């Protein structure tokens, strides 16, 4: 089982409760998703075709 | 103590209504 | 120059102690607010625990939020 | 020394007044008991404006709370800051209005007003040099409009050379939950147009829109709705209580904003509203404050000012700021928008600056706009009034209480004359002596 | 034995007077307590000695709201000012000429005149009253409009020098400001002796591009205004080669009954970074005054003609350099004079250099100059203000707020007709032979 | 010499104002520690009379003890700061 | 002092722009959080050009992201440099265009554009002296093309005397994955003709060929293509932010590269591209930069300039270098290729020099070419449009929501007029 590629909760589509756990008095709007850690670990972003 | 009971009932309903996952679902 | 440095050092130490006293007062206010809130919430939790004559009659003399904070 | 006597009418007025007193008690540093525990000496220089001295260093508000049902009075009293109001200023009837303007104006609101006016007259006579009266109410109900308008008329009869400010929660087009709401609104606007000095129109749909699309709150409750109104109530009278570089009181704002006595319907807005997750991306300085005031989304009424022309604009800034930027932005907006301002008044925009910011901020601003685009509100209320009135729907509840069908017709005619005069003041040329300057 | 009585009326008057009296105290070496630190009497023009050694200003602060005078009553100079020279009404003026003239201003004028009489009976020799105010404000327009009338009733022909905040052509904080300007300068014409004008927009531009301040404030404006009035009165207070009284430049600047409106400029106005770079001589500081970008009134003198001029030099100046500089000024074809004024200048010289105050934005300099010039180029300002008044008045907007307070309708018409005649007066003066 | 004297006087009055405010806050802490002791006796009497309730009562007792100790420490710190300001 | 506002249209525009913002954030030394972590003091002299100040010394980009599908916006926010964007600058629709130009221009691209133009005016009025707009989009989709053209038109109507650059992903024959692509390309090219100051053509097969036969990468992903695009996107505007011996901004390049207002289609190329094996053996100097910018395989367009004539050339160099070599190499190539350059314009080359080298390098150069050989790109799309239109395939999807059949006919008429003008200016005598 892999959760690296599965879509997670949206920050722009449905700005409504009953999607995230706990008690939150403001919308998320922070830019950190659930699979961000595993996505960064499996797929590193290091420069490009140019430069040593 | 009736006033304090009303205050704590207010706090409890605040918790229930601001738990947005449990209120809608 | 030594007299000027002496006076300026005295002024600097006085200002540093002024800022230290102000920070201590702000910390004192924050601690007092936090302890008063915690004690009142604990008392309300105990009252609801009894809710859901020997002790309920005695627990009616709980000090108010003003006495918990320190104003008389 | 310049006192404002507060009046809260109905359930809506009571809850908005409770939130407003909760706001300015923390502004002036007052505990729920009533005493003073603050850090500055400028908080007791001007405190007689809203508060009244008691013994032992206590302060009680100069407010009169009015209701026709005791449940909202009990709810206000059992609140957090409910122990500061004097127990003799709660005036509640025993039988409700039942969402009926006739019940509020002739049958049940005709006996409570003597008891209300006793307290109102004693609070007005206790002052040193009275500045004015303030009212908070809603035109969709029975107690707020039906008896509030009668209180306004009697107060205007007794004290003619004073200031009468009102905060009216006008009906919403989409959020309307009551059926006789256009009846109550149409029979209240004729009173507010004839015997009121300033009227601020506040709309629940616009409040919900700001609380959802700007503040980004998951649960926009009535506490969040009333905080927005209380911020404007604080900002419009902050120049009385706090020092500044360019002061402007309610009399000065009314003089500069009201060109004719039948044109006193304003739109309000509040400047620094941001979200907790999106406040790190924004530096809130004077251009951002002016931008967010003049943004058409930020209006507290359900009227778009792009459809009309700004008759007059006033804004009160709060905090320590430089006056060059304050004058520069308000000249620049008039230079950019050339077609959105009427051309028979040069320099439509008035500025005021106060020194002490509100709670939790360093700079703030408030905008009050007299616009011609308010006429679409009255046109919508008229077109929803006529649809029910032609079929004589819900008319027995009104006509069985001493009313006649001629009063509805005259209310329609005066609303039509109001929208006609707003239209004629919009579509008017500035380069012409029309017919009265025949003296030459 | 020479004295001038200062009357600061309005919020503008009070906030100018704070900076002015701080400057006067620091020049004369008087503490905020009011006592000199240990037979000089140079302070006697502005302060009055008490038997204990205290010094009390010869100023009267007049206002209709308490929120501005209470700052003076509470702050640093709470011991310097007399407790009864700070007069405060109630319920202000609400930007209303009728309120400030007929209803609210009529009440406190008896007390104000009583204080003026008490301050003027102490003067062994009195030169005049200097009135600090603004046209656009309710108090500073309406209350001044009858203060000058009752001053002319009480005192026959004493000098009335006026320091006016003119409305700027673009930026303004009010809407009925043209009404107040018309009704002020209709009734002050025959009752005012001289009126030096400064407006806020030009000083904003000067502070933007000269003092290197990107966000100036009213304090930075009031400091420059205090420098101007101190440069005016320095010839009265200190030594000089040519010393100038107040009657001198009420006589040498007003050639006709309806024209008593000079413009005031100051030079050099530079920062402490540019004072290290730029050499400041008499010719440079006197060309900086004639430069139209350094005007403190937003009007261009190149459109009009100079009617009279008064230059006041302070510091390390010599009459050779003053004469060569003025002769160089007279020969240029850009600078134009009316043909019936072949002798167009007055020159005053003072020995003491200007003083620098803590918290100021200027620099420590050795010489300075203040110019008071009467120009035909304010006819365009009167024409613009007539445009605004007529455009607002064609529909009778904002008129009920004046009529319902005790003013009849015809006074608007007669004031507009009076200034319509004043425009033709300026035209007939400006037409050459 | 007069300039230096004026600066020293201003610093003295600022120090005195701060010391007075800190003394007022220390008195506030003293009355708070004074009043925080009644629930301890109430809890002791409740447990002695009795012998989802016992856990709450034990939590109350632990909270009271922690609050009393921390208030004593804060009072000591306030007295030390007062002494430094006076010196 | 001169601010360029960034516009990102469609999924392709979003990906290209995200890589662009990563590249110039690495250039200006900005962390993913937003603060400045750098070493040189020349990196904060001109940072208001692309970044806008916040509280606490934070810089947010002056970009506007627009899309008709919120999933791509969620992915862009979830990307590595996605937490630096302001939340209000994302504009999202609910239902996508679905590779349809009519949805993007009339049906769904009409209720989103007031919301977009509010944000565009919001960023446009805040600049002290705004320089222009640059937009990144693809002509193969329904969101970047059908709505991007309409935003281009309304921006031209409102702000007349400004500059806009466009990076357009023109579709290609052998990489063409979408059947209905030539309809969108045809209906977009004429709108780009009337209301655009510069158009730069980008072709995916050209990028794939460059990444295959030159850089020698095993897996040439879209990230490695977008890095190649963003290198040119930075090198075009490098002289406006960094000082140099001889400066040239976007307006200065547009004055010289555009001799007639219907001729503003350019091809780009980037000079120092080398592989890992061939990196140590090759010394980078002005001769290698000049030969590799003008080698015909280095183009970012599906084109070959041998078939046509170089109307005008622009070269922007970066790095500390001597001016005589810069003049001398570009004079020598003019001397050698006397048949690949037109004769009615002498001195066909504009040159700019910037002092600051790009990150990780010491010398670099960027080439922009106005040629007539780009006309085959239009002729191929015209013939593939006529092949579909003569059988009327896929026409109901376009005509079922407000579009009549004469818009197509005037579209091939406009392309035919443009290519006839290009042929006339190729086969013209001095
Ligand atoms: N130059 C300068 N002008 C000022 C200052 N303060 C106020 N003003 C001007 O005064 C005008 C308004 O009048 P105010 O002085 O504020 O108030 P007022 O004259 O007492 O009139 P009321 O407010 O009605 O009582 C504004 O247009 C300002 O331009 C100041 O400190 N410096
Ligand atoms: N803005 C605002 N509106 C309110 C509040 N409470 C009630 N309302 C509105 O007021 C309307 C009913 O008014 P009502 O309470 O019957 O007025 P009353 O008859 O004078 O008591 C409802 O449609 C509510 O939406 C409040 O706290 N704030
Ligand atoms: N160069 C480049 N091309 C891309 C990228 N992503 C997609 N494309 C091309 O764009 C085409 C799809 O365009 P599309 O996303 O549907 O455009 P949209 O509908 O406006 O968003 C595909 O054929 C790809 O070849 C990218 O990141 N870089
Ligand atoms: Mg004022």
């Amino acid at each position: 089982y892999s959760i690296v590629h599965r879509k997670c909760r949206s920050q722009f589509t449905d700005l409504n409760g009953s999607k995230r756990f706990g008690i939150n008095t403001w919308h998320d709007e922070s830019g950190i998703y659930a699979n961000s850690d595993v996505k960064q670990k499996l797929y590193p972003l290091t420069s490009g075709p140019i430069v040593p | 103590a009736n006033l304090a009971k009303r205050r704590h009932a207010e706090l409890c309903r605040q918790k229930r209504v601001f738990n947005a996952r449990n209120r809608i679902i | 120059e030594t007299r000027a440095k002496f006076t300026q050092d005295n002024l600097c130490r006085a200002q540093r102690e002024r800022l230290a006293s102000a920070n201590l007062r702000v910390l004192v206010d924050c601690i007092l607010r936090d302890t008063s809130e915690d004690l009142r919430l604990q008392c309300d939790a105990v009252n609801l625990a009894f809710g859901r004559q020997k002790c309920m009659a005695h627990r009616t003399r709980y000090p108010t939020i003003l006495q918990l904070a320190g104003y008389q | 020394m310049r006192e404002i006597v507060h009046l809260q009418a109905g359930q809506c007025g009571n809850q908005i007044g409770a939130k407003f007193w909760e706001v300015i008690s923390d502004e002036h540093g007052i505990d729920p008991t009533g005493t003073y525990h603050g850090d500055s000496d400028l908080q007791l220089e001007r405190i007689n404006v809203y508060y009244n001295e008691a013994t032992g260093g206590k302060y009680v508000p100069r407010a009169v709370l009015v209701d026709l049902e005791p449940g909202t009075m009990d709810s206000v009293r059992s609140g957090p800051f409910g122990q500061i109001f004097r127990p003799d200023n709660f005036v509640f009837g025993q039988s409700g209005a039942g969402n009926n303007w006739a019940k509020g104006h002739y049958t049940e609101g005709a006996e409570l007003v003597d008891s209300v006016l006793d307290v109102v007259r004693k609070e007005a006579e206790s002052c040193d040099c009275l500045q004015g009266f303030q009212l908070t109410h809603s035109l969709g109900g029975g107690t707020g409009s039906g008896m509030g308008t009668l209180l306004i008329s009697k107060i205007r009869e007794e004290y003619p050379d004073r200031i009468m400010n009102t905060f009216s929660v006008v009906p919403s087009p989409k959020v309307s939950d009551t059926v006789v709401e256009p009846y109550n609104a149409t029979l209240s606007v004729h009173q507010l147009v004839e015997n009121t000095d300033e009227t601020y129109c506040i709309d629940n749909e616009a409040l919900y829109d700001i609380c959802f699309r700007t503040l980004k709150l998951t649960t926009p409750t009535y506490g969040d709705l009333n905080h927005l109104v209380s911020a404007t109530m604080s900002g419009v009278t902050t120049c009385l209580r706090f020092p500044g570089q360019l002061n402007a009181d309610l009399r000065k704002l009314a003089v500069n904003m009201v060109p004719f006595p039948r044109l006193h319907f304003f739109m309000p807005g509040f400047a620094p509203l941001t979200s907790r997750g999106s406040q790190q991306y924004r530096a809130l300085t004077v251009p951002e404050l002016t931008q967010q005031m003049f943004d058409a989304k930020n209006m507290m009424a359900a009227c778009d000012p792009r459809h009309g022309r700004y008759l007059t604009v006033a804004a009160v800034f709060r905090g320590r700021m430089s006056m060059k930027e304050v004058d520069e932005q308000m000249l620049n907006v008039q230079n950019k928008n050339s077609s959105y301002f009427v051309e028979w008044i040069p320099n439509n925009v008035k500025t005021a600056v106060c020194d002490i910011p509100p709670r939790g901020l360093k700079m703030s601003a408030t905008f009050i706009g007299n616009s011609t685009a308010i006429q679409e509100l009255f046109k919508r209320i008229s077109e929803q009034f006529t649809a029910m009135f032609r079929r004589k729907a819900f008319l027995h509840w009104y006509t069985g209480e001493g009313m006649d069908e001629m009063e509805f017709t005259e209310a329609e005619s005066n609303m039509n004359d109001l929208v006609s005069e707003y239209q004629q003041y919009q579509d008017a040329t500035a380069e012409e002596e029309g017919e009265f300057e025949e003296e030459a | 034995m020479r004295e001038c009585i200062s009357i600061h009326v309005g919020q503008a008057g009070v906030q100018i007077g704070n900076a002015c009296w701080e400057l006067y105290c620091l020049e004369h070496g008087i503490q905020p307590d009011g006592q000199m630190p240990s037979g000089d009497d140079s302070f006697n023009t502005f302060f009055s000695e008490t038997g204990a050694g205290k010094h009390v200003p010869r100023a009267v602060f007049v206002d209709l709201e308490p929120t501005v005078i209470d700052e003076v009553r509470t702050g640093t100079y709470r011991q310097l000012f007399h407790p009864e020279q700070l007069i405060t009404g109630k319920e202000d003026a609400a930007n209303n000429y009728a309120r400030g003239h007929y209803t609210i201003g009529k009440e406190i004028i008896d007390l104000v005149l009583d204080r003026i009489r008490k301050l003027a009976d102490q003067c062994t020799g009195l030169q005049g009253f200097l009135v600090f105010h603004s046209f656009g404000g309710g108090t500073g327009s309406g209350f001044t409009s009858l203060l000058m009338e009752r001053l002319s009733v009480d005192y026959g022909k004493k000098s009335k020098l006026e320091f006016s905040i003119y409305p700027a052509p673009q930026v303004s904080t009010a809407v009925v400001e043209p009404y107040n300007s018309i009704l002020t300068t209709h009734t002050t014409l025959e009752h005012s002796d001289c009126a030096f004008m400064v407006d806020n927009e030009a000083i904003y531009d000067i502070c933007r591009r000269n003092l290197d301040i990107e966000r100036p404030t009213y304090t930075n404006l009031n400091r420059l205004i205090g420098q101007i009035v101190s440069s005016i009165t320095a010839s009265l207070r200190f030594d000089g080669a040519l010393n100038v009284d107040l009657t001198e430049f009420q006589t040498n600047l007003v050639p006709y009954p309806r024209i008593h409106f000079p413009l005031a400029t100051y030079a050099p106005v530079i920062s402490a970074e540019k004072a290290y770079h730029e050499q400041l001589s008499v010719a440079e500081i006197t060309n900086a005054c004639f430069e139209p970008a350094n005007q403190m009134v937003k009007c261009d003198p190149r459109h009009g003609k100079y009617m009279a001029c008064c230059l006041l030099y302070r510091g390390d100046v010599v009459p050779k350099d003053v004469n060569a500089a003025i002769a160089t000024i007279k020969t240029k074809r850009t600078i134009q004079f009316v043909d019936w004024c072949p002798t167009g200048f007055k020159v005053g010289i003072n020995y003491q250099p200007p003083t620098v105050v803590p918290g100021g934005d200027l620099a420590k300099v050795q010489r300075a100059v203040c110019m008071l010039s009467n120009t035909t180029a304010i006819a365009e300002a009167w024409a613009r203000l007539d445009h605004k008044f007529d455009l607002m008045y064609a529909k009778r907007a904002f008129v009920h707020w004046y009529v319902g307070e005790g003013m009849e309708e015809g006074e608007f018409s007669e004031a507009r007709e009076d200034m319509a005649a004043l425009e033709k007066d300026y035209e007939e003066v400006g037409v050459d032979s | 010499t007069h300039s230096w004297k004026s600066e020293l006087q201003r610093e003295m009055e600022a120090l005195a104002a701060e010391t007075n405010l800190l003394l007022a806050q220390k008195q506030r802490l003293e009355r708070a520690l004074d009043a925080t002791e009644v629930p301890f006796s109430i809890t002791t009497d409740n447990l002695q009379c009795r012998e989802h309730v016992e856990t709450e009562l034990l939590k109350e007792a632990e909270l009271i003890r922690n609050i009393q100790e921390l208030l004593k420490r804060t009072i000591m710190q306030a007295v030390s700061q007062i002494r430094l300001n006076r010196e």
